[PDB]
């Protein structure tokens, strides 16, 4: 298994050079997203029985 | 002695995580309003599978769904008025994953039979047949996607997933990394990304051109069972054996925020985001669905409407509804 | 748009009258999971009773599907969940192995307490009969040496052997059908039964044997629910 | 005074079967052929509730009949072909139990829900031609010592027809509750008394009201001591009572159909 | 992650005593049915003892049973198996492993010849 071991090793190496960003970015992007796009989701608010196609 | 060094680079890179972790997003969304009570109703009810479905896709017009069952059916509903449109029977009875094209033209489904069946809805003749039957894994299918008309990602339980041509029916790209069965498939609204969950508490990204994994993610303790971009595509759900759903990103590579009561302790069976990323919707085992506040991560409301376990459940294109198909053999429409 | 509509419902009508037409034949099938390991003998049976292997067998007007299922890697705790509906599980031990015996009661226990699998009946076939005769005349390899426990044991008075059977034979024949039977009744909660039966590699009565099984599990089924028994 | 349990009576074979009527019609995990014949017998028995019970609830405390010729010619058509559907559909229930118990593997193929509409459409057909056939101050149906015999002897078919299975069902329930047992004597005989209870309510909820009904009329057609009316009237609505006995015994009592609701 | 780390083991002369210890990481340690599994040298995977979630049904392979004790201390989150009067049929690589779900009596997949739950194992040798 000296092979796989090599070759898990170097994906799991090969995966260390990722730029990352800071969580709250990346919480803060997630909120706005969220906040941007609640207006047309009609799940969160209440459609109305009028244009909701199962009335 | 390789082991030595890959544990060492494994603490490097956990020690990279914490350092890389400053505010949890508990902090960050404890200042908005909370989301409500949000309460929903079963608008239509679809009857007409003889056996317990296990999954089913919504359409892109946000009109059709397809559905999986076990006696051997694959049945497509026109949500609207309750009506079928076709009702394909399947060769293989152990149907563990259908998929409805994004051109809404093909319809794929597999499961313990080893091969990806692809179907075409609008032949000259108008009959449903077998388009093309993908075969070369070696375990049962526990998902399969569409990419377009003509390419199809499938994730099988030999822990690997395949991305096909569907023309020439060689699987041009075999994404292999994972341990244990490979159970669960999401794919980006780019369609150039995919995270993938298997059994071995593990979701991998992977890259649709480059063939190989971009990012892991760990944190779960058991199998998991349903994975989830949000709809930006930065993020993804997965939900477990653990009776926990949990929110990875992709940029800050670490769990964010980890959905659980102390109240519920069955695993989660699928996963599926509102329109908006605002909901989180999750089947669990004890025969009812729970809708996260996916921000707060509180618990929002409950669909509890199935008399059995809960296999599967979608959300529209244009998020108008809520599709959960359970194993009692009841489809339902929540709005 | 009254067109349409009209079609529609009668596709939706023409696609009912299918489904009804199938409903009556899924009802009339009954699906039974046949589970063993590659020592035991579950592919002379299936060969001898005719990816996944499916095999249909008729015996008195009822139409039994198998399905051995094959073509999976060594894990089995998540395809499994897709028989939680079959109306039996087939189990098949090689009962003259005494080295790979624990390897069946640990996964017939794995089996018998599965949520998902709970209240499906096992149908438990001890094949190799032949050979566990012949081993204990042999006296080569002993039990003891494997389990403790059946240097104790006493073949019970319910028993009821073949004609020209050592009692030694006989010892063992229960004391392994006994292993099963304590994990079997372990935790029952009267949901679903183990049906043990003492099988050969040159034995022909199996599919009358899992008829019979069937129909009680079903009579089981329909007692309770009438809460008769 | 006496009009309270009657009342009681009524107001079970009225209020609880309502939710046995919507629940088999509207629950579509229930459309089985065997409740069928259930819904059936219920909405038997609330229409023997609607039309003749409530005509003969203070009519019979009253004392005379002050309504007029056809409405007691209806009351009592209503009555004698409304309570022998009762009786019918009983009989099919049991034997739908038989076969159930009785060969269950080949249950579906024999029993599908054609056999169960024409069981049901024969049992009505069958009580309105009966009632049509006999039939055409107070009432009081003419014994002349012939009636009597007719009355009963269509009791009479049934309900050996339906006590036989119920026996049989439970020599079949009393062989499989030994083999758990045997394979796992007061463990056997505490099922023994389960079993036996189930089949000794069933059975004694129409034994127990048909029957004093039927000796009575004999015993003063026969013996020759006339029965005083009011006694008369105790025992139809002894008769009437098995109409509110049905949705408790079938409908209720079953786990299954309290999990339903 | 699933962290399953053994320790213990190595020469032991026959009729000897060794103790098996097995540190868990990244699970409710609690809240898992936990087993020992040994692979003999050109043999399958062999399942050896296990305990449950609060050790109160604790249950040994019948070869073993008599001379090998299991445990867990749930309070520093190990299991141990306590090995007396080895033999050298006794030699093997014992693999600690973790069932596979929670608040479950059943254990599939234990013995599998990949399973995704096992530690490194420690070669115990007579
Ligand atoms: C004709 C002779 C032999 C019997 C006459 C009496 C029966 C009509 C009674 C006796 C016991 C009763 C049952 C006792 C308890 C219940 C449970 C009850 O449901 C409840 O939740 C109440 C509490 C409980 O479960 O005990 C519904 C009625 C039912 C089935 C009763 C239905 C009517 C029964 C069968
Ligand atoms: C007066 N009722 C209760 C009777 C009349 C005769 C038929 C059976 C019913």
């Amino acid at each position: 298994s000296i092979a796989q071991a090599r070759k898990l090793v170097e994906q799991l190496k090969m995966e260390a050079n990722i730029d990352r960003i800071k969580v709250s970015k990346a919480a803060a992007d997630l909120m706005a997203y969220c906040e941007a796009h609640a207006k047309e989701d009609p799940l969160l608010t209440p459609v109305p029985a009028s244009e909701n196609p199962f009335r | 002695q390789l082991r030595q060094e890959a544990e060492q680079l494994k603490n490097q890179i956990r020690d990279a995580r914490k350092a890389c972790a400053d505010a949890t997003l508990s902090q960050i969304t404890n200042n908005i309003d909370p989301v409500g009570r949000i309460q929903m109703r079963t608008r239509r009810t679809l009857r007409g599978h003889l056996a317990k479905i296990y999954a089913m896709h919504w359409g892109t017009d946000s009109r059709l769904l397809v559905s999986a069952s076990q006696d051997g059916k694959l049945i497509i509903w026109d949500s609207y008025t309750t009506n079928k449109v076709h009702a394909i029977p399947l060769r293989s009875s152990w149907v563990m994953t259908c998929a409805y094209a994004p051109s809404g033209n093909y319809v794929a489904c597999g499961g313990l039979d080893n091969i990806c069946s692809i179907y075409n809805l609008k032949t000259r003749e108008g009959n449903v047949r077998v388009s093309r039957e993908l075969a070369g894994h070696t375990g049962y299918l526990s998902c399969c996607r569409f990419l377009d008309d003509n390419q199809i990602v499938t994730s099988s339980g030999d822990t690997t997933c395949a991305l096909w041509d569907i023309e020439t029916g060689q699987q041009t790209t075999t994404f292999t990394g994972h341990t244990g069965d490979v159970m669960s498939l999401s794919l980006a609204p780019d369609t150039r990304l995919f995270v993938s969950g298997a059994c071995d508490a593990s979701a991998k990204l992977w890259d649709v051109r480059e063939g190989m994994c971009r990012q892991t993610f760990t944190g779960h303790e058991s199998d998991i069972n349903a994975i989830c971009f949000f709809p930006n595509g930065n993020a993804f759900a997965t939900g477990s054996d653990d009776a926990t759903c949990r929110l990875f990103d992709l940029r800050a590579d670490q769990e964010l925020m980890t959905y659980s009561h102390d109240n519920i302790i069955c695993g989660i069976t699928s996963v599926s985001f509102s329109k908006s990323g605002r909901l989180l919707l999750a089947g669990y085992d004890d025969f009812n669905c729970n809708v996260w506040d996916a921000l707060k991560a509180d618990r929002a409301g409950v669909l509890a409407g199935h008399d059995n376990r809960v296999s599967c459940l979608g959300v529209t294109d244009d998020g108008m509804a809520v599709a959960t198909g359970s194993w009692d053999s009841f489809l339902k429409i929540w709005n | 748009q009254r067109n349409e509509e009209k079609a529609q419902r009668e596709a939706n009508k023409k696609i009912e009258k299918q489904l009804q037409k199938d409903k009556q034949v899924y009802r009339a099938t009954h699906r039974l999971l046949l589970l063993g390991a590659d020592n035991s003998g579950k592919s002379t049976i299936v060969k001898q009773m005719r990816g996944i292997f499916e095999t249909k067998f008729q015996v008195d007007k009822v139409n039994f599907h198998m399905f051995d299922v094959g073509g999976q890697r060594d894990e089995r705790r998540k395809w499994i969940q897709c028989f939680n509906d079959v109306t039996a599980i087939i189990f098949v031990v090689d009962s003259s192995d005494y080295n790979r015996l624990q390897e069946a009661l640990n996964l017939f226990k794995s089996i018998w307490n599965n949520r998902w699998l709970r209240t499906i009946s096992v149908i438990l076939f001890l094949n190799k009969q032949d050979l566990l005769a012949e081993k204990v005349l042999a006296g080569k390899s002993k039990l003891e040496d494997y389990f403790p426990e059946f240097a104790r044991y006493t073949t019970p008075e319910d028993a009821t052997p073949e004609p020209g059977e050592d009692p030694r034979v006989t010892r063992a024949k229960y004391f392994i059908r006994d292993e099963f039977l304590r994990i079997s009744t372990a935790s029952g909660d009267g949901r679903h039964y183990c049906y043990p039966h003492f099988t050969c590699a040159v034995d022909t009565e199996n599919a009358r044997r899992i008829f019979n099984d069937c129909r009680d599990i079903i009579q089981r089924m329909h007692l309770r629910q009438y809460e008769l028994l | 005074i006496l009009y309270a349990v009657f009342g009681f009576g009524a107001v079970l074979a009225v209020c609880g079967n309502l939710l046995v009527m919507t629940s088999i019609l509207h629950f579509r995990q229930l459309h089985s052929p065997a409740n069928f014949l259930v819904a059936s017998l219920a909405c038997a028995d609330f229409l023997v509730g609607v039309m003749v019970m409530p005509f003969s609830m203070v009519r019979s405390v009253e004392g005379c009949w002050y309504f007029g010729d056809s409405y007691c010619k209806l009351h009592t058509c209503f009555d004698v072909s409304f309570c022998y559907c009762s009786l019918f559909h009983l009989c099919f229930i049991s034997v739908d139990r038989y076969i159930a118990v009785s060969d269950p593997l080949a249950y579906p193929t024999r029993f599908t829900a054609s056999v169960s509409g024409k069981c049901i459409t024969f049992s009505w057909l069958l009580s309105i031609s009966y009632g049509f056939s006999l039939i055409y101050g107070g009432c009081q149906i003419a014994v002349n010592q012939t009636w009597v015999f007719i009355n009963f002897s269509v009791f009479l078919i049934p309900t050996l027809v339906m006590i036989t299975v119920y026996s049989k069902i439970f020599l079949i329930a009393k062989q499989q509750a030994q083999n758990i047992e045997k394979m796992s004597k007061d463990r056997v005989a505490k099922r023994e008394r389960k079993a036996a209870k189930t089949l000794g309510i069933a059975v004694a909820a129409f034994l127990l009201s048909w029957l004093p009904y039927f000796i009575d009329s004999f015993i003063d057609a026969f013996l020759g001591f006339i029965t005083p009316t009011y006694v008369y009237e105790i025992l139809v609505w002894i008769v009437y009572y098995n109409s509110a006995m049905n949705p408790l015994i079938y409908a209720f009592f079953y786990p299954w159909f309290r999990k339903a609701i | 992650q699933v962290q399953l780390q053994e320790s213990g083991g190595g020469l032991v002369q026959p009729g000897g005593s060794l103790r098996l210890s097995c540190a868990a990481s990244g699970f409710t340690f609690s809240n898992y049915k936990m087993n020992w599994v040994r692979q003999a040298p050109g043999k399958g995977l062999e399942w050896v003892s296990d305990i449950s979630q609060s050790g109160a049904s604790i249950s040994y392979t019948g070869s073993v049973k008599g001379r090998f004790t299991i445990s867990r201390d749930n309070a520093k989150n190990t299991l141990y198996l306590q090995m007396n009067s080895l033999k050298p049929e006794d030699t093997a690589v014992y693999y600690c492993a973790r069932c596979p779900a929670p608040f479950t009596r059943d254990c599939f997949d234990v013995t599998s010849t990949t399973y995704a739950y096992r530690g490194q194992g420690t070669q115990v040798t007579v």
